[PDB]
């Protein structure tokens, strides 16, 4: 939410 | 921690290339919001997620290692989108990472 995580 | 260096071979999937983990952190997010790294200063770049079977998996990288340099390009004082486009530049099918583990 305040911690984006993204998908590699 | 115990220094880890892993080498991954990226999946062809579609136009892409994908390497099967998932990352969060960086010099532009909070890093007290971050739930793997044991100094809640750190605004380094985590592993908080892989993907079973997945290029990462086999490679020996594991949920909450912290990402120290991609192809020996540092990864410590780098934004969130710098290190995803470091990660997956499509030019690139081997990428080595040298990574720290507790």
């Amino acid at each position: 939410s305040r911690w984006p995580t993204s998908i590699l | 921690a115990v220094v880890q260096r892993v080498e991954i071979h990226k999946l062809r999937q579609g136009e892409n290339l994908i390497l099967g983990f998932s990352i969060g952190g960086g010099i532009d997010q909070d890093p007290s919001q971050n739930p793997f790294s044991e100094d809640k200063t750190d605004k380094g770049i985590y592993v908080t997620r892989v993907s079973e079977g997945g290029p990462a998996e086999i490679a020996g990288l594991q949920i909450g290692d912290k990402i120290m340099q991609v192809n020996g390009w540092d990864m410590t004082m780098v934004t969130h989108d710098q290190a995803r486009k470091r990660l997956t530049k499509r030019s690139e099918e081997v990428v080595r990472l040298l990574v720290t583990r507790q």
